[PDB]
RNA sequence: CAUAGCGACGUCGCUUUUUGAUCCUUCGAUGUCGGCUCUUCCUAUCAUUGUGAAGCAGAAUUCACCAAGCGUUGGAUUGUU
RNA sequence: CAUGGUAAUCCUGCUCAGUACGAGAGGAACCGCAGGUUCAGACAUUUGGUGUAUGUGCUUGGCUGAGGAGCCAAUGGGGCGA
RNA sequence: AACUGCGAAUGGCUCAUUAAAUCAGUUAUGGUUCCUUUGGUCGCUCGCCACUUGGAUAACUGUGGUAAUUCUAGA
RNA sequence: CGAUCGCACGCCCCCCGUGGCGGCGACGACCCAUUCGAACGUCUGCCCUAUCAACUUUCGAUGGUAGUCGCCGUGCCUACCAUGGUGACCACGGGUGACGGGGAAUCAGGGUUCGAUUCCGGAGAGGGAGCCUGAGAAACGGCUACCACAUCCAAGGAAGGCAGCA
RNA sequence: CGUCGCUACUACCGAUUGGAUGGUUUAGUGAGGCCCUCGGAUCGGCCCCGCCGGGGUGCCCUGGCGGAGCGCUG
């Protein structure tokens, strides 16, 4: 019930088994048995290996589009201020253009007046 | 890096030539691009000046001249046949700037009826009837067929190219550096280098 | 066991701190930005959708995407990937980072809540802070009011309105471009 | 200050782990050194138990008593003891 | 149970304690605790060794027409091994 | 403040290495590249936004982790 | 084959009345030329040493052919061939208390010594090696690794380069 | 003038398969970077289409939830 322990072939170590080898550079080993200890200490990759748990998991044995937009208002302009002023849509639109464009023709006019 | 240098060979008497400096930039090297051929790989890379060199990893298509008769189709590359650099080349299939390779020959045939108005790459024709009977018949008028057979003189291919086009292949070589332009541009083999390098070809195999 | 849970459709994030292995043991062997349902952690977080967002570590280490480990790493972080901006261009510095599975040596999990469920967060999911400043681009604003064509678009601008105690009342305005 | 510890000149003993002296047994043969291994025995006790004395302040050391239960090692050189 | 045999031994560290004692330098002890040496009697949970389960892979030369399956080389060699 | 561009390949220090190597003079690049400056070239191509298009990120607001750094994450 | 940024502001109005035209720049560019260069080249020149006389070439040494690579010319590298290339006219090797030159000291003439040193060229940033950006770096008051020193640490980490001025 | 005897200093030979510090290398191991062949933790677009919607008139101009088409893709 210690702290458990995983081997060269990842499996489980259980308190009382198994073996720890620790190298001169510093790394701490642990093997369930003498045979993954015997793979180990022959350098083989555990992962070409049949029954480790790196070969099941590199080989892969035995084991949409979303998009979505809120509403919310900014320092300025709430909530119920920028949906009134996005929802001018019958015609109100078309009545600041024209006013918009007839304001703009006097001016015009007077420019052109004083201009020439 | 890989170092162009020419400060680590020996001198022409043999002496060893100490480095007064180590390895600068602008004597560097890269690995060799060792093009391929199949579906399109070209990888771009950054060269001295800020330019740019287009690195051929795979290539399929490549534009070759006929030149006899001054055409130039985009066809298709089959394989590698020839490399007079090395044997190993071919076995890789490897296009560089001097192997011959085999090409497929459907744009070159279609110029061939389409310009001259005979038959070629074909056994006994009545084969591909809705094109080849109407450009072969064409019912056209006296001038266009005045055309047609003043053109019907010089409609004489060697009979290697003949052959080949049977085949329905052409062992041609390529002329540009892919790895430094990235395309695999050539010429048609005909003349004394065609059965040259088919001399070559049948030494290396039967 | 940190938790710093934010809800992005309304902001307002907070700190939370619970001390409970059995309430956070949902979070474990999870990859980030993956969605798990946060109702282990108490009876108000019930009909949650909450989504790891990424974390640090006992020692300040932050969590990086696609590490694949539980455990400290070392990367030659380029420009742009995360975790690191660099001094001066083109520079590149070895760092090290945590992987994207999460498990119970870390201090601090950012998560994001996808989905509301069915009651208020006191403090989350109330008080809606807004965004601050709006859209400068002549299109930006024109969609976010649903303008066909030039329509007066000087006087659809997001006029910001700012008070201090010195100041001398002022609207603000924005250089709208392109 | 003879006798804590030593003891000159003399003198009385014990032991047979030294070397002798002798020639009683063995010359119709008792296999002759050392080492290895293994058991047991003696005490004239090196260490350990309990003690007495000191020129025993502590520490260390020394003399003596009951005492042989247990222990008394690993190596270089040398056939060696 | 008559009788016969018999077996445990020794050391270190901590605390006592920089204490008693001693001008100082130096420097114990009793109880207690933690461990060791040598010896003895066992035992195989674990670690190691063996390994012809001739158990299971690999492999040399050869033999069975080949595949498959095997076998011989006085235990063919070798890995792992109940 | 930050984004962007540019600069940081200059200047300064030292003389360990280096004996046809560095270097000096001469000659070539018709065998190469070249920021910037300056001068040319920029309707030479027939081929439901052009009255000007899309997205993200800074700076910024807020929540933090670390003992620490010119470290940074989530929103 | 410009979706860029400022400055003064003006002209046409028939078609009309809202469009169409325009001056000074700034930024920008594929390419060409120029400038600043840079790199490899050509010829000629360097101290001491034979108690250094024969070197180079399997692992390129000299050359040819075809390529690879490099910004380009080239054994720069590969492949296939040939057997070359340099030496008493000092090769090759070793030493240098050698950065090279312009120059300094001494001064009949000829020379002999000294040039780390402010100008030109080269190299290096503790030793090596390897790289990103960029036109230009194998940059180090940029990065990565190792080696040697060495900083803080809560021991989990993190941070180094004064042969720049002091 | 030389041997011998004494005292100094200077080198030399010398068993010790002597010792130390530099430099160049064979061989083995070999960090890291660069390139290629893979790899795909995630992030976007199309096919959305369970639908309310629809206008030139069950035939959508599409202004949102939402399943996910369980594919095409970057
Ligand atoms: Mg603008
Ligand atoms: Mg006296
Ligand atoms: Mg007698
Ligand atoms: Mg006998
Ligand atoms: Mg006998
Ligand atoms: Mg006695
Ligand atoms: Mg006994
Ligand atoms: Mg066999
Ligand atoms: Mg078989
Ligand atoms: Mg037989
Ligand atoms: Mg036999
Ligand atoms: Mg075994
Ligand atoms: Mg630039
Ligand atoms: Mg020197
Ligand atoms: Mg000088
Ligand atoms: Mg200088
Ligand atoms: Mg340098
Ligand atoms: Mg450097």
């Amino acid at each position: 019930m210690k702290v458990e322990l995983c081997s060269f072939s990842g499996y489980k170590i259980y308190p009382g088994h198994g073996r720890r080898y620790a190298r001169t550079d510093g790394k701490v080993f642990q093997f369930l048995n003498a045979k993954c200890e015997s793979a180990f200490l022959s350098k083989r990759n555990p992962r070409q290996i049949n029954w480790t748990v790196l070969y099941r998991r590199k080989h892969k044995k035995g084991q949409t589009r979303r998009a979505v937009k809120f509403q919310r208002a900014i320092t300025g302009a709430s909530l119920a201020d920028i949906m009134a002023k996005r929802n001018q849509k019958p015609e109100v639109r078309k009545a600041q253009r024209e006013q918009a464009i007839r304001a703009a023709k006097e001016a015009k006019k007077a420019k052109q007046a004083s201009k020439k | 890096g890989i170092s162009r240098d020419n400060w680590h060979k020996r001198r022409k008497t043999g002496g060893k030539r100490k480095p007064y400096h180590k390895k600068r930039k602008y004597e560097l090297g890269r690995p060799a691009a060792n093009t391929k051929i199949g579906p399109r790989r070209i990888h771009t890379v950054r060269v001295r000046g800020g330019n740019k060199k287009y690195r051929a990893l795979r290539l399929d298509v490549g534009n070759f001249s006929w030149g006899s008769e001054c055409c130039t189709r985009k066809t298709r590359i089959i394989d590698v046949v020839y490399n007079a650099s090395n044997n190993e080349l071919v076995r890789t299939k490897t296009l560089v700037k001097n192997c011959i390779v085999l090409i497929d020959s459907t744009p070159y045939r279609q110029w061939y009826e389409s310009h001259y108005a005979l038959p070629l790459g074909r056994k006994k024709g009545a084969k591909l009837t809705p094109e080849e009977e109407e450009i072969l018949n064409k019912k056209r008028s006296k001038k266009i067929q005045k055309k047609y057979d003043e053109r019907k003189k010089n409609a004489k291919i060697s009979s290697l190219l003949e052959e080949q086009f049977q085949q329905g292949k052409l062992l041609a070589c390529i002329a540009s550096r892919p790895g430094q332009c990235g395309r695999a541009d050539g010429y048609v083999l005909e003349g004394k280098e065609l059965e040259f390098y088919l001399r070559k070809i049948k030494a290396r195999k039967g | 066991m940190k938790l710093n849970i934010s809800f992005p459709a309304t902001g307002c994030q907070k700190l939370i701190e619970v001390d409970d292995e059995r309430k956070l043991r949902t979070f474990y062997e999870k990859r980030m930005a993956t969605e798990v349902a946060a109702d282990a952690l108490g009876e108000e977080w019930k009909g949650y959708v909450v989504r790891i967002s990424g974390g640090n570590d006992k020692q300040g280490f932050p969590m990086k995407q696609g590490v694949l480990t539980h455990g400290r790493v070392r990367l030659l972080l380029s420009k742009g990937h995360s975790c690191y901006r660099p001094r001066r261009t083109g520079e590149r510095k070895r760092k090290s980072v945590r992987g994207c599975i999460v498990d119970a040596n870390l201090s601090v999990l950012n998560l994001v809540i996808v989905k509301k469920g069915e009651k208020d967060i006191p403090g989350l999911t109330d008080t809606t802070v807004p965004r601050r400043l709006g859209p400068k681009r002549a299109s930006r604003i024109r969609k976010l009011f649903n303008l066909s064509k030039e329509d007066d678009v000087r006087q659809y601008v997001v006029r910001k309105p700012l008070n201090k105690e010195g100041k001398k009342p002022r609207t603000k305005a924005p250089k709208i471009q392109r």
